[PDB]
């Protein structure tokens, strides 16, 4: 079956779109801890915009909240609540 | 029967322009009164004001000093007896 | 009021995910073309395997044709057919 | 009653290994003829062949020379009363 030019494109337009994000990147300090999981699912821009000149970008944020564990090396291990930051609405501008 | 001159509602048809410049969605209609709708996708909905965006049945809609909101992908919209129809466009700048 | 460890841990494990990959890095060949959309949804190995030595790689695979636009400047602009390549099995495995 | 000496529903419970080395799914069960299932996350069930995988209602689930197939989620399910009971351990290779 092959994908109609129009579904691959609506599709593929720059938008939010579940993103599975590395905690270390976003928390790039705590690199004493091990995390559990490593990374986390997030909805982010994404996406093209069609035009070297356009970027997709995130025009609304939030934050969600979420149960990490981190262990420490050798002394013990908690269960974390970590933020993470969330793109609701994105938009093709120029970079 | 058909609202629009020339349709393109599988393959987009291309439209070179250029930011700054003026750019032509050509989506002309059969008769002067027949009304048309301009959406930008993901989901806008271009409306004309008389100024920067004008409609002319004759030519289609005439954007002059075409934005980066006005790269991408344009459908004109026309009713015409209960029927909806949409002919697409896709800009390319440069 | 936040996302339970087992909930981000599931939902973060290595598998196939719907990832919005650039045609060029797929066919660093053709840049003489203008490809529209520039990018396309293929399902691809994400997530996280949680442990350094593991790497969430692909272990069934399969190709995927869509309909994309090629604007060769100054110059025609058809719909090509193209093939893409996507993941089916996600594992986690010793890099 | 509850199979379960130990109930870890919520949050797995750590479990520090080392891969070629054994490995010991605590999950214990009050009873020799409970009969309990080892899942790994997301499609697996470990299977006890007698041999690297073998099962001891006293103890638990005892992998001998322990791959990567099993870093990970794993979950000790048993259903007593027509009821479905699992304690979930989570392999760390240090």
């Amino acid at each position: 079956e092959v994908v109609k030019f129009m579904d691959v494109y609506q599709r593929s337009y720059c938008h939010p779109i579940e993103t599975l994000v590395d905690i270390f990147q976003e928390y790039p300090d705590e690199i004493e801890y091990i995390f559990k999981p490593s990374c986390v699912p997030l909805m982010r821009c994404g996406g093209c915009c069609n035009d070297e000149g356009l970027e997709c970008v995130p025009t609304e944020e939030s934050n969600i909240t979420m149960q990490i564990m981190r262990i420490k090396p050798h002394q013990g291990q908690h269960i974390g609540e970590m933020s993470f930051l969330q793109h609701n609405k994105c938009e093709c501008r120029p970079k | 029967g058909r609202p629009f001159v020339e349709m393109y509602s599988e393959i987009p048809e291309i439209i070179h322009m250029t930011e700054g410049r003026e750019l032509v969605i050509p989506c002309r209609v059969t008769s002067p009164n027949i009304t048309v709708t301009l959406k930008k996708f993901p989901l806008d909905t271009l409306i004309p004001d008389g100024k920067r965006i004008i409609w002319d049945s004759r030519k289609g809609f005439i954007i002059s000093n075409a934005t980066y909101k006005e790269i991408g992908l344009l459908t004109c919209e026309a009713t015409v007896n209960g029927h909806l129809y949409k002919t697409n466009y896709l800009t390319h700048r440069q």
